[PDB]
């Protein structure tokens, strides 16, 4: 999803942690061919990644404009406390509340439904 | 969003 | 009138974009591989990615005015206030009591004059 030209210092990413979950943080591009950092907000030490890792593990942080751009079925990860700072992967959902607000959505989580805000929600790729 | 003052 | 259409959506083209605090910053596009959406450059140099909707929806192209000679008093326009902030205000030219400072009246209440080169030009329902 992400290509190598667009790895330039500074792009939004998410990146995977050891925990299974995603974190945004930015890339940073390094003096040799091949390798780069990935700067986490929030967090401490980095961790230098080849590009082949990087395009395997990483996605683009995107942020939707408002609920009508995040469908039933839409592949998103979320926010979810308001003192950690990792994403859950989950799927737009519609639900009995679904019975108009542009600025949330329900996320049915792989881990089970919640209400989140749409400046909480991240776009994934569909088959992720 | 404080503002310099004048 | 600086409101950006499509096809001017290249790699540096510079722009004005809106954050969170209702306020403009100077910013720099990045296309990207993937069509239709951009990272912004946005002055250190953050970077958010944006869709092309989002775009022509919320930014305006940077542009800065040679004179004041076409900034007559009820022109819309943002200003940076101080050297100390990359924070540009929207508001109007209003006539005083120049060919290189305008008097202008922020939305926010402030007024002040502005030097020419630290105008950007707005469209006029921004």
């Amino acid at each position: 999803t992400i290509h190598k030209e667009d790895l330039q210092d500074g792009l939004p990413v998410l990146i995977p942690k050891e925990d299974s979950l995603l974190y945004a943080g930015s890339v940073r591009t390094l003096q040799p061919p091949d390798i780069y950092s990935i700067v986490i907000e929030g967090e401490n030490r980095q961790r230098i990644y080849s590009l082949e890792q990087l395009l395997q593990e990483a996605v683009l942080d995107v942020q939707p404009q408002s609920s009508r751009y995040l469908p039933p079925g839409t592949r998103v990860c979320a926010y979810w406390s308001q003192k950690s700072r990792c994403l859950y992967p989950g799927n737009v959902v519609r639900g009995a509340s679904s019975d108009e607000d542009l600025d949330s959505v329900l996320v049915e989580f792989d881990d089970d439904t919640g209400h989140i805000a749409v400046s909480n929600i991240r776009l994934l790729p569909p088959d992720f | 969003h404080r503002k310099v003052l004048r």
